[PDB]
RNA sequence: CCUUCUCAAACAUUCUGUUUGGUAGUGAGUGAUACUCUUUGGAGUUAACUUGAAAUUGCCUUAAA
């Protein structure tokens, strides 16, 4: 495992690096990067892998955005049939129990009709933080909503396995959204070797809990992609090796 | 003058078509070469859409049978792409509202999937094919006189003797057996028939029939579903009822 | 089809061949022989009829092809041109 | 014009059939369930009457204005282009009043006005008025100009 | 005329409404005058049946309105079924 | 006075030199057309140029279609001064990618990794952000 | 003057848990953080930020007439 005290001194040292010498809100947020052997080439993907975590930072994010201005919040898009079936009253029964709330539900006709006018499309979505979609529709979206959504890692859409096959029920979601809120995090596959993660903020939950979450993702991912090395920064800082893996470096010419 | 709006819609719909069909082309190549890790659904699918309408789902699970298939026009911006144009021109569906029979199998189940939006699909009935082949059917004859490249009506089972006696075939209800029962390899018939050139359902352009044309187009919008999705079900309809109109 | 429902005969041509059952080929023209057998009481069964769904059934059989094959040893057979 | 009518025919009005159908529905719903005239939605369609339209102007609320050329007591409408000029409002003259009779269900109307439109067509309208502004502000700004010489 | 007005305008809903809102003609008095009624009618059936059975084997095409053809087919086989069962 | 060169912009998608050619052949047998794509993953940056033959042909085309509307872009077209010389925009495709590597050996690049690991640690140390190892 | 890939499986039933796969974008720029390659040629991957879809230059036939 990585030294947790190396993590702890890293966070305190960048705290002092950020304390004294819009902009500060860009700077202060933490990024963690992984290099790996190679991602899938000649196949351009937009899917997201939902890596399990023990503690969500979205409740800190929501408590922060109650005060802040970017208005951390969610959007939903669905098939055409279910709008008459579902409403906000059910989730207002269920999700305030845990103390979260869905803003809106949308249909694809709404999406193509009123959030056309690409300026207005972007402007509608940009206030939203977390974008969520149907397991069916997820492949169809980018012809509709476009890659300005997909460039920003927050605004990149995510499916949900909605249809309890058959005769879909809402309860299948009112547990699943709780799962993905509290207990999972979506992460992207680019081309190449390099992969960024907008992991979180330091004003949110402690480095002690972030350390074990980082341990969880790293133990999950050392097997996942045969990964090369891991570094961290906060939005300018040159890379700090905290995991330096060279046993995987021996295989690169073995592949060829 | 050519109305650039019409031009760009033409090009765009052909762009959509060229896109989805190159998708399904190298998809079906990947199915055939059987590297089948990255596919949504490894299997085929079927929608028997019938009667504000009812929709029923299955797979082929072939088990092949016969089908009867007709060119309908559409949709409405699509200049001919080559990679469908050749295969449909083999299949002799040009000069639209022409109807032909087929026997399904796995080599050809993709061919219907590409030609799908250009065509209507369904399986026929015994009465339907009986009425069809008894009321219609057109054949060239060549021999011993009279070169005469004329499409000539079916009157003669002596023509069936002299042209299909190699197959042991007279008595055209034997052809009905070949079709209906998927008889002995059936390509004699499928090369022979000069298949049916059907009637325009509502000619018109009087006012009363303009209405009917619009009703027809609306029913087609209701009953046709061009999902274009490359895993989509194949569509099937009540051609028994529909040829009651069209025959 | 078009079954009739309610609510001396043609003497003799009505009810000729009464209590007859003809297993009729598909090759023969049905659309006229069926009018006559409906005129003079008799049942017909065509072989294409059952495609979708001990001394019982074979009373008579209708085939008027000149040549027929493969004929089997169990043929208690007439030809129908006499009936025609 | 063709684009204009592709737009407008979406926001065509309610006919009698649909009105009585709507009325029967909201008669069904007013009694037991609800009505604050919310049983039905806000309708959105053309405003077409002359007096009403020109009343809406100087409030002022019309997003677009369409003016027939061929009205026989032309003094009815001679003031209008000046009016929408002076109030800075999106007017344009059209060719044939019977067209407007098509789109608001009359023999003819001589004026069509838009004040309200659902959201999907806002930028479509925006480009539309930009087009006619690009037809009037530069080349039919000269409608008073071009004295011969 | 009203329908063409509705089509050069629109309000195709009312066009369909207008189509439903007509009363096609009947010929019962025509029959009851031209053949009074029964024995003369059955005297003169023959030329009807010839044209009827001709057209029911005649195929569908333009200039037909094949509604007519399937109507002829059913009325023909009604005749056949009656006279067969009798 | 102006030239037969014309500059059009504010184009939609699906509108390519195929379309321009078969359209503006209505107005004249063209001297030349050029279109603006991106060079990388080549798709339209929504403008182009043309000369049909003549100054008058360019003038009437511009006069006709200055404020012309379509699907919901509208083109703006303008007439240019004497010359003004369309000079560039070879028509760029979406290119096939080719892989020139990895020639250098695993052992040498691993030593590169070893030394630049330490290089990284010292540059963040001198930033200054101290780090052991 | 078209109108968008609207879902599939595996299991055991969960009145649904796990896994699998499934997208190739409007373009324009804004500034600027990191990793590969090979030789500078930067080819590919990396914080977010504007824009009314904006903008001037990177060897088939009846859907006729």
């Amino acid at each position: 495992a990585i030294p947790r005290e190396r993590v702890i001194k890293a966070v305190n040292e960048l705290i002092k690096f950020t304390s004294k010498p819009e902009e500060e809100l860009k700077k202060d947020l933490q990024l963690i990067v992984v290099n790996n052997k190679s991602f899938t080439g000649t196949s351009k993907s937009f899917k997201l892998k939902l890596l399990n975590v023990k503690h969500s930072f979205y409740k800190p994010w929501k408590e922060a955005s109650a005060t802040a201005v970017k208005d951390f919040k969610v959007l939903l898009i669905l098939k055409d049939s279910d709008i008459k079936k579902v409403s906000e009253d059910d989730l207002f029964d269920q999700l305030d129990s845990e103390g979260i709330k869905v803003d809106e539900i949308i249909c694809g006709k709404d999406l193509k009709t009123v959030y056309k006018a690409y300026e207005a499309r972007n402007a509608f979505i940009s206030q939203f933080s977390l974008i969520l979609a149907d397991d069916s529709i997820v492949t169809s979206l980018p012809k509709l909503m476009g890659g300005k959504a997909y460039n920003k890692v927050e605004t990149t859409p995510i499916s949900i396995r909605t249809h309890a096959n058959k005769e879909f029920s809402l309860t299948t979601l009112t547990n699943n959204i709780k799962k993905v809120y509290m207990n999972q995090l979506p992460v992207k596959l680019p081309r190449g070797t390099t992969l960024n993660v907008h992991l979180g903020n330091l004003e949110w939950l402690r480095p002690e809990e972030f350390v074990d979450n980082v341990e969880l993702i790293s133990e999950q991912l050392i097997k996942a992609y045969q990964i090369r090395s891991i570094f961290i920064k906060t939005n300018r800082s040159p890379v700090l090796p905290l995991y330096y893996n060279q046993d995987v470096l021996d295989e690169l010419e073995a592949k060829k | 003058f050519v109305r650039a709006e019409s031009i760009v819609a033409k090009t765009l719909a052909t762009s959509r078509e060229k896109e989805r069909i190159k998708r399904v082309s190298i998809l079906e190549d990947k199915k055939a070469k059987n590297e089948t890790q990255h596919i949504a659904s490894g299997k085929d699918f079927i929608l028997k859409i019938t009667e504000g309408l009812i929709r029923e789902k299955t797979t082929y699970d072939g088990k092949p049978a016969l089908l009867f298939i007709v060119r309908v026009r559409g949709p409405l911006a699509v200049n001919i792409p080559n990679k469908a144009f050749k295969i449909l021109s083999l299949l002799r569906l040009v000069e639209t509202n022409t109807g032909v029979f087929v026997k399904l199998t796995k080599n050809v189940y993709p061919l219907l999937k590409v030609i799908a939006p250009y065509v209507v699909i369904g399986k026929p009935s015994l009465s339907s094919i009986r009425s069809l082949i008894q009321k219609r059917g057109r054949i060239i004859y060549k021999g011993e006189n009279e070169a005469e490249p004329h499409e000539i009506v079916l009157n003669d089972n002596n023509i069936v003797e002299e042209q299909l006696g190699d197959h042991g075939i007279i008595c055209v209800e034997d052809i009905i057996h070949e079709i209906a029962t998927m008889g002995e390899s059936f390509s004699v018939c499928n090369f022979f028939l000069q298949p049916f050139k059907l009637n325009r359902e509502v000619s018109g352009f009087g006012s009363l029939n303009r209405l009917r044309k619009i009703k027809q187009r609306e029913a087609e919008s209701r009953t046709r579903q061009f999902s274009n999705a490359a895993t989509a079900p194949v569509i099937e309809v009540d051609i028994d009822s529909l040829l009651a109109k069209l025959n | 089809s078009y079954i009739l429902e309610s609510r001396k005969y043609d003497s003799p041509v009505a009810s000729l061949f009464s209590a007859f059952v003809f297993y009729v080929s598909r090759e023969v023209p049905i659309d006229i022989l069926e009018f006559l057998i409906l005129s003079c009481g008799g049942n017909v069964i065509s072989e294409a009829a059952m495609d979708q769904i001990d001394m019982s059934k074979v009373t008579h059989q209708i085939v008027d092809r000149p040549v027929l094959k493969n004929k089997v040893a169990g043929r208690t057979y007439i030809q129908p041109q006499w009936i025609f | 014009a063709a684009e204009t009518f592709k737009l407008f025919n979406k926001y065509r009005p309610e006919t009698a059939a649909e009105k009585k159908e709507r009325l029967t529905k909201e008669a069904a719903a007013v009694a037991e369930g609800k009505s604050k005239q919310d049983a039905s939605p806000k309708p959105y369609a053309v405003k077409y009457g002359l007096n009403h339209v020109v009343a809406l102007i100087e409030n002022k609320k019309a997003k677009l204005v369409l003016i027939a050329n061929d009205v026989d007591p032309i003094e009815l409408v001679v003031f209008l282009p000046a009016l929408c000029k002076k109030m800075g409002v999106p007017y344009a003259i059209v060719k044939g009043k019977a067209r407007l009779g098509t789109l608001v269900n009359q023999k003819t109307s001589a004026v069509a006005a838009l004040t309200e439109v659902r959201a999907e067509d806002e930028a479509a309208l925006a480009k539309l008025v930009s087009t006619i502004d690009a037809n009037f502000a530069d080349k039919y700004d000269e409608v008073k100009k071009h004295w011969g010489g | 005329r009203k329908l063409t007005r509705a089509l050069g305008r629109g309000e195709v809903s009312s066009a369909k409404r207008l189509e439903e809102n007509r009363d096609s003609y009947t010929l019962d008095h025509i029959i009851k005058e031209r053949y009074p009624s029964f024995p003369d009618a059955i005297r003169d059936i023959d030329d009807a049946l010839n044209m009827l059975f001709l057209f029911s084997n005649l195929p569908s095409t333009n200039q037909v309105s094949s509604k007519i053809i399937n109507d002829a087919q059913k009325i023909c086989n009604q005749w056949l079924a009656y006279v067969a069962k009798e | 006075e102006y030239s037969g060169i014309i500059y059009v912009s504010r184009l939609p998608h699906g509108f390519h030199e195929k379309e321009l050619s078969k359209y503006f052949a209505q107005f004249g047998d063209l001297k030349e057309v050029r279109l603006a794509r991106n060079k990388k993953t080549g798709n339209s940056r929504h403008y182009g140029f043309l000369e049909f033959v003549n100054k008058e042909d360019a003038m009437i085309a511009q006069e006709s279609m200055n404020n012309y509307l379509l699907m919901g872009h509208l083109l703006q077209v303008r007439v240019l001064p004497k010359g003004a010389k369309i000079e560039k925009l070879y028509k760029y495709k979406k290119r096939v990618l080719v892989e020139k590597g990895i020639t250098k050996p695993v052992k040498q690049l691993k030593d590169n990794m070893k030394q630049k690991h330490e290089e990284r640690i010292k540059k963040l140390a001198k930033s200054g952000i101290e780090f052991k190892w």
